[PDB]
């Protein structure tokens, strides 16, 4: 029964706006504390702000005093986080809690604020199986997603048909400022010359979806 | 009454809520502010995951103090949960917050029955429990000796006896005992009981 | 301010072992501390309240206990589903702050890995950047040292690596390295090689330019 919805999240420039909302079914909003609490990617957990029962008094971090406000609206049992002058430091999935036994005893699943200074799409380049891979044993291929912008890139092989033994690795971000990642699958040897091999690469911010059959090189 | 109970308790400091149990279905906090100037507040609460409830303050000179208090409900003291409570300044800056468990902070009268008599020992205490006061199997208690000199003897759960034999002669002395909730219970100390005098032999 | 200083940040038990989480408050502040269990995609449960209050549906085998300003969160028998990352949360009047985390991670079996390394492809050439990939295949412990030579010699700086989450199945990790070298750079040597150590022994892999 209880339950919060979150919505709102997305991409926005360095210095934008973004508001974000909070859905709460199964408890009256008024009568409770209600805090935004938000984590960076990899990172973990930064309070935010909170909001009082009946008297909505707010109490924001030090880092975002000034640009946030925090806000409920009874009638729609719903609270809102308007986030002003977003910094790239901001990215981060943004949870909204609920108070309760003395500490947050209902979280919303989150959202996702992305500030982004550029967008840039991905190159993929194959990572050819070898010749010396063990003949009656496996060998191992992959994809290298380079110099996309910002995160995150998605990748599958054959559309979902192939995950077992596949590891993707995480991004990191390359001295260049722009993220780098690889995709790379154990197969066996004999079916390297029958079997197709693809990977599906999604970068959604540049709505660039790439397809790459990756396939033994010889000569 | 009940004045001298909270009085106690009031030079703990301005810095935390003094809240206390009289009997474990019941509560009461306050905090002293000397008037110089009344202002307004608000005492928040919340009992586990239930929506949060306000308890009205109340206002009452002291002498030349001002003491705000409240007074919570039996259904929502009755029960060994944790209870969170709150006081904020109109203007949202919070003064007091706080978690508390009411089986902890339970505030006893003074025990009644203080008896002194000599033992072939050279003597031995009697008291009763705190009247009124249930769960008497699971007080803690403690004398006090003077002769100037002091000197206190712990006595734990539910003994109402002291056999203190290590004594002088020829010296006056003065004996009073206290007591409060014991590994399943908490409180503080309740005052003294009633002293007893007694002159030693030679 | 307060901090909540979190150790250890990682650690590795085998399934049936007794852990504890220890949460340092810098200071003098209230028992409101709570522990929070997060598993990857999802958010944080609450798991123990005041201190020392389990949950309502939260197992038996997690305890909380304090002493002084250090507050610990104890699991007596760990089972598979407890391998997660832990929080400390303390609440004040009306700053609230977490601890820095804590990573309990499976002890298992050693395992070597398979060592595999790629060549740019003459595709991603064309644009003056050559990436050689190296890769470490379901191996455990993770701390492994990766060392790349181009013609015997030893490469500084010019590589990056990542690191999968330990395997639902083999409790195990993979790796990667990346050496990115100019187009010029790398068509000016013959012998790329990628040398894993891991204990007691070094395995190098190696491809000679242009021979397939
Ligand atoms: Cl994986
Ligand atoms: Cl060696
Ligand atoms: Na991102
Ligand atoms: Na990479």
């Amino acid at each position: 029964e209880v339950q919060l919805v979150e919505s709102g999240g997305g991409l926005v420039q360095p210095g934008g706006s973004l508001r974000l909302s909070c859905a709460a079914s199964g408890f009256n909003l008024r009568s409770y504390y209600m805090h935004w609490v938000r984590q960076a990617p990899g990172k973990g957990l930064e309070w935010v702000a909170s909001i009082s029962p009946y008297y909505s008094y707010t109490y924001y971090a030090d880092s975002v005093k000034g640009r946030f406000t925090i806000s409920a609206d009874t009638s729609k049992n719903t609270a809102y986080l308007q986030m002003n002058s977003l910094r790239a430091e901001d990215t981060a999935v943004y949870y909204c809690a609920r108070h309760g036994y003395g500490a947050m005893d209902y979280w919303g699943q989150g959202t996702l604020v992305t500030v982004f200074n550029q967008i840039k799409g991905p190159s993929v380049f194959p990572l050819a199986p070898s010749s010396k891979s063990t003949s009656g044993g496996t060998a191992a291929l992959g994809c290298l997603v380079k110099d996309y912008f910002p995160g995150p890139v998605t990748v599958s092989w054959n559309s979902g048909a192939l995950t077992s033994g596949v590891h993707t690795f995480p991004a990191v971000l390359q001295s260049s400022g722009l993220y780098s990642l690889s995709s790379v699958v154990t197969v066996p040897s004999s079916s390297l010359g029958t079997q197709t091999y693809i990977c599906n690469v999604n970068h959604k911010p540049s709505n660039t979806k790439v397809d790459k059959k990756v396939e033994p090189k010889s000569c | 009454k009940f004045e001298s109970k909270a009085a106690l308790l009031a030079a703990r400091g301005p810095e935390e809520l003094l809240c206390f149990t009289e009997r474990l279905e019941d509560l009461v906090c306050f905090w002293e502010e000397a008037a110089s100037g009344p202002g307004n507040y608000s005492f928040s609460y919340q009992l586990e995951d239930e929506p949060w409830k306000l308890c009205r303050l109340h206002q009452a000179p002291t002498a030349g103090a001002v003491r705000f208090w409240c007074s919570l409900p039996t259904a929502d003291t009755s029960s060994f949960v944790p209870l969170e409570l709150r006081v904020t300044a109109a203007s949202g800056a919070p003064r007091y917050h706080r978690v508390i468990h009411i089986n902890e902070v339970v505030l006893l009268d003074a025990p009644v029955g203080l008896v002194a008599r000599l033992a072939e020992s050279g003597v031995v205490l009697r008291w009763l429990p705190p009247p009124e006061t249930p769960m008497t199997s699971h007080i803690r208690y403690e004398v006090d000796v003077s002769a100037g000199s002091v000197q206190r003897v712990e006595i734990l759960e539910g003994r109402t006896e002291c056999v203190l034999s290590n004594l002088r002669g020829r010296t006056r002395y003065t004996f009073a005992v206290r007591a409060r909730m014991a590994p399943s219970f908490g409180g503080f100390w309740s005052a003294w009981s009633e002293p007893v005098s007694l002159l030693t032999p030679s | 301010d307060i901090q909540m200083t979190q150790s250890p940040s990682s650690l590795s038990a085998s399934v049936g072992d007794r852990v504890t989480i220890t949460c340092r408050a810098s200071q003098s502040v209230s028992s409101a501390v709570a522990w929070y269990q997060q598993k990857p995609g999802k958010a944080p449960k609450l798991l123990i309240y005041s201190a020392s209050s389990l949950y309502s549906g939260v197992p038996s085998r997690f305890s909380g206990s304090r002493s002084g300003t250090d507050f610990t969160l104890t699991i007596s028998s760990l089972q598979p589903e407890d391998f997660a990352t832990y929080y400390c949360q303390q609440s004040s009047y009306s700053l609230i702050t977490f601890g820095q985390g804590t990573k309990v991670e499976i002890k298992r079996t050693v395992a070597a890995p398979s060592v595999f390394i790629f060549p740019p492809s003459d595709e991603q050439l064309k644009s003056g950047t050559a990436s050689v990939v190296c890769l470490l295949n379901n191996f455990y412990p993770r701390e492994a040292k990766v060392s790349w030579y181009v013609d015997n010699a030893l490469q500084s700086g010019n590589s990056q690596e990542s690191v999968t989450e330990q395997d639902s199945k083999d409790s195990t990790y993979s790796l990667s390295s990346t050496l990115t070298l100019s187009k010029a750079d790398y068509e000016k040597h013959k012998v790329y090689a990628c040398e894993v150590t891991q204990g007691t022994t070094s395995v190098t892999k190696s491809f000679n330019r242009g021979e397939c």
